[PDB]
C-alpha cells in the first residue's frame, strides 16, 4: 500500500517520487474529465497555499507514519533513546554538553521513524531487466507493450515463523526492530499486443553483499514467480524458487 | 514504456539512505582494518558505514568535551587540591629565598640577576 | 551552442567503488511527467471552452 | 520558492545554499505598507516627549538641547 | 569464498581477498581443510581459533545466521605431529570452544559451479560431495621426483641426514635443512634460525676436513595465535619436550596481549634484516 496518498486520482504509485516545479499547488486536483467553469471555485479562498501544503504535504506524510507506526515500536526508540534525553535533560542547566546529548537521542529516533515509516521502494529497473531476459515472457510481453493494471508492495509485520528464518530470534535484534524488513508483493501487468496478462508476485528481504557491515541489497527478490495467461493457454514462470534462493543466502538483520 | 527511455549508465551507484552501496569499505576508511575487537565491530556493525558513524560523534563529542569541562569546574579539587597548595606555598618558599639572596639596588628593583648562577 | 555552455565546474563521472554517497535529484520521472502534464494542461484548459469545438 | 519547502529534499531543491534569503524580499515588501504609516520622526514616536516638538511649539525657534529638562 | 594459505602470483596490490575469509562468512558451511603430513605451515597457519572468536561476535548481534556449519577436515590424525603436548592442548581447546574436528578426510575437489567440495576419507576410502560456503585450505605439498632418482629422500621424500649434524647419511659432502629435511621437529621458520647455523658450520668444517662439532637440538619455536588479539609459544626440543615458553599464557590475559602484538606488528619488518643480512638469528 502507498503510504503517502493525496486526494489526487493520477499516477498513485509516483506521488511520493514526482518532484514539481510548482511554486505553490494546483487550484484543483487532476481533472478526470472535462469540467464547467461552475464546478470549480474562481479565486480560491484566502490562506488556500497553506490548507493545500498541510492537506498534500503534511497530512499525508503523517498518514504515512501511522500507516506503519508497527515498525518504530521498538525497545530502543521507545524506552532506551527517551530514557537517555530524560536523564541528561534533568542538567540541560548545568552546561550546554547536556542539551546535545539530550536532544540527539530524539534526532535519531526521528531518522529512524523517517526511513522505516517510508515506502518499500526495490530497484524495479532491475526487475524489468530481469523478465525481459526471460523467453517465456518476452514471447507475450514487451516493455513498449506493457501496462501496470495494480501494484502493491508492503513490508511483512511481525517476526516470520522461526524454522524458515531462524536469524530473527535474536534478542539484541529484537531490540531495535520489531519487524523483519522483509516484503511483499505482486505485480498486475497486461499487455495490449498480445492480449495476455501475469501476475507476478515476488517476496523480498535485505541480503549482505561483498562487504562486512553494509547491505549489499535491502530488496533482494528471493521468491519471483509469473502466473501469465492467454486466451487459452495457463503458463507459470519462476524466475527465482525460494527453495533454491534461502539455501545460498540469509537475511541482513538491520541493527539502527 | 517509460524503462525503454531508462538509462542504464545510472546503474553506476545502488543509492539507498543517501549512501551508495557499491562502495568498497573493505578496502578503504575506518572499516578496512580486519583486526578490530569486539567493541568497534559492533560499532561497525550498528552504524553500517563510517561516514554516518563521524557524524555523529562529531556532536556527541562536543557534548562530552562540554561535559567534562564542567565536571572539572565543579568537581576537580578532588584530585588537584593538593597540587595547588603544594605550588601556593611552593611560590613563597622560592620568593622568599630571592629576597635572602639578591643584589638588591637603593630602590627596590633586582638590577643584577645575572650576578652569579644562583641568583639566575 | 546553447545547450551546454562552458564554465569551470563541468560535469565528471561517478564510480561506484569509490563513492560513499550523493546528493542528486536527477531520476527517471521525466517521461511520464511529459505525459501528465499534457493531459492537465488539455483538460484544464477545455474547462474553460465552453464547449466550443472549432 | 518556499525555504520550509527545500528543507526535506524531496521538492524541486536538493541544494540549495542560499535558501536562508528567501523570504528576505517578501518581509521587506510587507514592511513596505508601512512606508507612509510611519513617515518622519512623530510617527514613530510620542512626539511631545521628543526634542522637534518644542522647537515648533516655540515658534519654530531653536532652543537649547536641554529644553526638555528645566 | 574459496580461501587457501598463499596468494596467487596473478593478484596485484589491490586484491585483499585473502582478508575477507574471516569478515564474510555471513552464513553456510565453513570448512578448514589441512592437507596430508608434510606439509608447509603446520601451526604457523592455524586460523582457526581467530576465526572462532571473531565469528562468536558475529553469531551475537546476528551478522552470522544461527545455521551456520563449521568443522576442521583433518586429513592426518593429529594437528602437531612431533609435539605430542601442543597437540593435546589443541584439540583439548577445539573441545572447549565446540569446534567439530573430522579427521583421516582430505579435499579433494573442489568445484566452482555449485560451491561442492569432495571430500574422502582416507581410512575407509570413502568420499562424499559437500556444499561449503567458506573454504579454507592448506595448500598440499608434493614430493619433488628428482630428489628420489638421485636416492637421496626416504619414505615420505625428505632428506634422510643426520638429526644431530644435518648431514646426509650418505654422501657426506651434501647436507639439508629447512622443511624438506626429515627431522623430528616442527618444520618453522626458527626451527631454521638454529638449521643454517649448523650447517654453515657443519660445511665450514668439510670444506677444511675438520670435525663436526655443531650438533641440532631440535628446536622449534612457533606461536599459536589462541584468540583475535592473544596468541601463545609452542616451542619444543627435539624429544617434543617444551621449553619456559612452551604453551604458557595460552589462556589470554595481558601477557598473551602483549606478546602477540610483538609478533603482528613488530615481527613483518625484522624480515627484511634477515634477507638483507643486518639482523642475524636469535642468538
Ligand atoms: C488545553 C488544550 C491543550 C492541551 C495540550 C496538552 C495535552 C497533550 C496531550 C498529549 C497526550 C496524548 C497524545 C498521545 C496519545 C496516544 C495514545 C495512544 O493510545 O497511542 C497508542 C498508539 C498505539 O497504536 P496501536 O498500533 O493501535 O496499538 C496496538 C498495540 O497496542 C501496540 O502494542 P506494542 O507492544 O507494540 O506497544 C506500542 C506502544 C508502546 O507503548 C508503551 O509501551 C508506552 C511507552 C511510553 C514510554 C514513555 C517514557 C519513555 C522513557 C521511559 C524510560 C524508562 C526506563 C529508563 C529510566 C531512566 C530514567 C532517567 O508504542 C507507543 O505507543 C509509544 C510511542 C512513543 C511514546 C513515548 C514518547 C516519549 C516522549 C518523552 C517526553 C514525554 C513528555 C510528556 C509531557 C510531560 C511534560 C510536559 O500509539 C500511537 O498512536 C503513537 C502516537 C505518536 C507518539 C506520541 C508520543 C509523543 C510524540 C511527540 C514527540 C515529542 C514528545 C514530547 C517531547 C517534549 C520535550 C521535548
Ligand atoms: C582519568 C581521569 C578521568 C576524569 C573524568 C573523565 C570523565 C569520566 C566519565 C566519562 C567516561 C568517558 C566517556 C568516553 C566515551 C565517550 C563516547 C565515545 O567517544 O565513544 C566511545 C569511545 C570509543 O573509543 P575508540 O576511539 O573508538 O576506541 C579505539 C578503537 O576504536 C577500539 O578498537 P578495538 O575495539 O578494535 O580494540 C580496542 C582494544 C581492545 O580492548 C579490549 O578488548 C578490552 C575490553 C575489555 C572489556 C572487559 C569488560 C569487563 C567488565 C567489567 C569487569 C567485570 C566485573 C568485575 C567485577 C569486580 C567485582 C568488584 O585493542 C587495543 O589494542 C587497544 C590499543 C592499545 C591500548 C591503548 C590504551 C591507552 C591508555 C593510555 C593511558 C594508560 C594509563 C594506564 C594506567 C593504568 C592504571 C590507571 O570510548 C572512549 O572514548 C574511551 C575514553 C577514551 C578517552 C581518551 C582521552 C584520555 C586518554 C586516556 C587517559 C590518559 C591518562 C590520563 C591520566 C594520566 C595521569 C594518571
Ligand atoms: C486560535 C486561532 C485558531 C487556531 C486554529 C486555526 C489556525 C491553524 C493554522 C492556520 C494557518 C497557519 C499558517 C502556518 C501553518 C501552515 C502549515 C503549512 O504547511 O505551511 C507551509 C507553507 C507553504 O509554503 P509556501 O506557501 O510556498 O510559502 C510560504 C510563505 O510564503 C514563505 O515561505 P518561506 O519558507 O520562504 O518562509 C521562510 C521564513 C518563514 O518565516 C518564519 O517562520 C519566521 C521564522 C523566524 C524565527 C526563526 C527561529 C530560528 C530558531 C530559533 C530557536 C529558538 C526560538 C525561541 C523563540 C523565542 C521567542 C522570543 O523563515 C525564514 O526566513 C528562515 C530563515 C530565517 C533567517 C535566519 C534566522 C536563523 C539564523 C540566526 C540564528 C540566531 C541565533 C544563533 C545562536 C542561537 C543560540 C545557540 O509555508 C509556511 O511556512 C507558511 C507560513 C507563512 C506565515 C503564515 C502566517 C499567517 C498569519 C498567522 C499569524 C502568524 C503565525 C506565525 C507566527 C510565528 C512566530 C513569528
Ligand atoms: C510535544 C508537543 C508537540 C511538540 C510540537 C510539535 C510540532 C510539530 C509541527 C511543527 C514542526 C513541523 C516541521 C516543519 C518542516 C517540515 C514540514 C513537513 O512536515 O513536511 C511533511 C513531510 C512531507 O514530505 P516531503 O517534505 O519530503 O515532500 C513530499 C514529497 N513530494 C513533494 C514529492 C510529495 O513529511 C514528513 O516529513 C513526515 C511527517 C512529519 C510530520 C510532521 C510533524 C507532525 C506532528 C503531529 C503533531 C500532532 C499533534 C499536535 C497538533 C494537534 C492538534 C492541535
Ligand atoms: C524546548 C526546546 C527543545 C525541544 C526538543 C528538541 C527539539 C529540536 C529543537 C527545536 C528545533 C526547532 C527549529 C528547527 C525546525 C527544524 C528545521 C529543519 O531543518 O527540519 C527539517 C527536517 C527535515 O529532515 P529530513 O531528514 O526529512 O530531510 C533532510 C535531509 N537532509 C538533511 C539531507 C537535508 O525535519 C525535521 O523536523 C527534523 C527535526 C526533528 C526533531 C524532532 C525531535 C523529536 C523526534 C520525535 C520524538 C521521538 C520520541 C520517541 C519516539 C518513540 C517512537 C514513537
Ligand atoms: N605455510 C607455507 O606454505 C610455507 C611455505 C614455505 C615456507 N614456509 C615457512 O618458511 C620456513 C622455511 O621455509 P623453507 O625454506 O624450508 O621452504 P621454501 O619453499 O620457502 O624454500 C624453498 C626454496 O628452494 C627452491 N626450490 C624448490 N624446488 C627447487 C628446485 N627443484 N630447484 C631449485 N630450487 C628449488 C624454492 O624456489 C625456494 O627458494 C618454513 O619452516 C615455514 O615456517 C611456509
Ligand atoms: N547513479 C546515480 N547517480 C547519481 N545519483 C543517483 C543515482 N541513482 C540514484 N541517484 C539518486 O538516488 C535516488 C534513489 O535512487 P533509486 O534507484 O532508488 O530510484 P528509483 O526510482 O526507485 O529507481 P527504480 O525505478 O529502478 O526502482 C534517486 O532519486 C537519485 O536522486
Ligand atoms: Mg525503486
Amino acid at each position: 500500500q502507498m503510504g503517502f496518498s493525496s486526494d489526487n486520482p493520477y499516477n498513485k504509485r509516483w506521488e511520493y517520487k514526482w518532484k514539481h516545479s510548482y511554486y505553490t499547488y494546483p487550484r484543483d486536483y487532476e481533472h478526470t474529465e472535462v469540467r464547467k467553469p461552475q464546478d470549480s471555485k474562481d479565486v480560491p479562498p484566502i490562506y488556500f497555499a497553506y490548507y493545500k501544503d498541510f492537506v498534500d504535504r503534511w497530512l499525508p506524510g503523517m498518514n504515512m507514519w501511522w500507516q506503519r507506526r508497527h515498525r518504530i515500536f521498538d525497545k530502543f526508540n521507545v524506552y532506551f533513546l527517551p530514557g537517555m534525553s530524560l536523564f541528561f535533560y534533568q542538567f540541560a542547566d548545568l552546561a550546554l554538553g547536556f542539551k546535545i546529548m539530550a536532544a540527539f537521542p530524539l534526532f535519531l529516533a526521528y531518522t529512524r521513524i523517517r526511513d522505516k515509516t517510508l515506502d518499500p521502494d526495490f530497484k524495479e529497473t532491475y526487475l524489468r531487466d530481469m523478465i525481459y531476459q526471460n523467453p517465456e515472457i518476452t514471447k507475450y510481453f514487451n516493455e513498449e507493450t506493457i501496462h501496470v493494471l495494480d501494484y502493491e508492495f508492503e513490508y511483512l509485520p511481525g517476526y516470520l515463523c522461526p524454522e524458515k528464518f531462524p536469524e530473527y530470534q535474536n534478542k539484541t535484534w529484537q531490540f531495535f526492530n520489531t519487524d523483519t524488513a522483509q516484503a511483499e508483493g505482486f505485480f498486475k501487468f497486461g499487455d495490449v499486443e498480445s492480449g495476455a496478462t501475469m501476475t507476478l508476485k515476488f517476496k523480498t528481504m535485505p541480503i549482505p553483499g561483498k562487504f562486512r557491515y553494509q547491505v549489499g541489497e535491502p530488496f533482494y527478490f528471493y521468491d519471483l514467480r509469473a502466473e501469465i495467461k492467454c486466451d487459452g493457454v495457463y503458463k507459470e514462470v519462476v524466475l527465482v524458487d525460494e527453495k533454491e534462493s534461502l539455501k545460498k543466502i540469509r537475511p541482513f538483520l538491520f541493527l539502527i | 514504456m517509460w524503462y525503454k527511455y531508462f538509462s542504464k549508465q545510472s546503474w553506476n551507484l545502488r543509492v539507498w539512505r543517501k549512501a551508495n552501496l557499491k562502495y568498497n569499505q573493505d578496502d578503504f576508511g575506518m572499516t578496512q582494518p580486519k583486526y578490530i575487537a569486539r567493541f568497534g565491530d559492533f560499532r561497525f556493525r550498528l552504524v553500517r558505514t563510517e561516514g554516518a558513524l563521524r557524524g555523529c560523534m562529531f556532536f556527541v563529542g562536543f557534548g562530552c568535551f562540554s561535559i567534562i569541562n564542567y565536571l572539572y569546574g565543579r568537581y576537580g579539587y578532588i584530585i588537584n587540591e593538593s597540587s595547588q597548595k603544594r605550588a601556593a606555598q611552593d611560590l613563597l618558599d622560592n620568593d622568599m629565598a630571592a629576597d635572602k639572596i639578591l643584589f638588591k639596588n637603593r630602590v627596590g628593583a633586582p638590577t643584577r640577576p645575572l650576578r652569579s648562577l644562583d641568583d639566575m | 551552442n546553447n545547450w551546454h555552455p562552458k564554465n569551470f565546474n563541468a560535469p565528471r563521472p561517478s564510480y561506484g567503488e569509490f563513492t560513499m554517497g550523493i546528493r542528486c535529484r536527477n531520476d527517471h520521472h521525466s517521461f511520464l511527467r511529459y505525459v501528465q502534464t499534457y493531459r492537465n494542461m488539455s483538460r484544464h484548459c477545455k474547462q474553460y471552452f465552453l464547449g466550443d469545438k472549432q | 520558492y518556499s525555504f520550509v519547502k527545500s528543507l526535506t529534499h524531496n521538492g524541486f531543491h536538493m541544494l540549495r545554499v542560499f535558501r536562508h534569503f528567501a523570504f528576505v524580499l517578501p518581509a521587506t515588501v510587507l514592511a513596505g505598507l508601512g512606508l507612509f504609516v510611519y513617515w518622519g520622526d512623530d510617527n514613530k514616536c510620542y512626539s511631545p516627549d521628543r526634542f522637534p516638538y518644542l522647537k515648533k511649539r516655540a515658534g519654530d525657534m531653536a532652543l537649547p538641547l536641554n529644553s526638555l529638562n528645566q | 569464498p574459496v580461501y587457501a594459505n598463499r596468494d596467487p602470483e596473478t593478484w596485484r596490490s589491490a586484491q585483499h581477498k585473502y582478508s575477507k575469509y574471516i569478515s564474510n562468512f555471513k552464513s553456510g558451511d565453513g570448512y578448514f581443510c589441512i592437507p596430508e603430513y608434510p606439509y608447509a605451515g603446520e601451526v604457523e597457519c592455524f586460523n582457526f581459533f581467530v576465526s572462532d572468536e571473531v565469528w562468536k561476535w558475529a553469531q551475537h548481534h546476528g551478522a552470522l545466521s544461527p545455521k551456520h556449519t563449521f568443522t576442521i577436515v583433518n586429513a592426518n590424525e593429529k594437528f602437531v605431529h612431533y609435539c605430542d603436548s601442543a597437540d593435546a592442548f589443541i584439540k583439548e581447546r577445539l573441545e572447549k570452544r565446540g569446534i567439530r574436528v573430522e579427521y583421516n578426510t582430505k579435499l579433494l575437489e573442489v568445484h566452482q559451479d555449485g560451491q561442492k567440495a569432495t571430500f574422502i576419507n582416507t581410512k575407509t576410502g570413502e568420499k562424499s560431495v559437500r556444499d561449503y560456503n567458506n573454504l579454507y585450505s592448506i595448500v598440499p605439498s608434493k614430493r619433488q621426483e628428482f630428489l628420489d632418482k638421485a636416492g637421496l629422500t626416504n619414505g615420505n621424500g625428505l632428506l634422510n641426514v643426520d638429526h644431530q649434524t644435518l648431514q646426509h647419511k650418505k654422501y657426506k659432502n651434501i647436507f639439508g635443512l629447512g622443511d624438506a629435511a626429515d627431522l623430528p621437529t616442527t618444520k618453522t621458520f626458527w626451527a631454521g634460525w638454529y638449521q643454517i647455523a649448523v650447517v654453515r658450520n657443519n660445511v665450514k668444517r668439510n670444506l677444511q676436513g675438520q670435525t663436526l662439532n655443531a650438533h641440532y637440538d631440535g628446536f622449534s619455536k612457533v606461536p599459536l595465535f589462541t584468540g583475535h588479539q592473544t596468541l601463545t609459544y609452542v616451542a619444543h626440543s627435539y624429544g617434543g619436550v617444551g621449553n619456559w615458553q612452551h604453551l604458557k599464557h595460552n589462556n589470554g590475559g595481558i601477557l598473551a596481549w602483549m606478546r602477540y602484538r610483538s609478533w603482528a606488528k613488530g615481527m613483518a619488518k625484522k624480515f627484511q634484516d634477515f634477507y638483507n643480512g643486518a639482523r642475524l638469528g636469535p642468538p
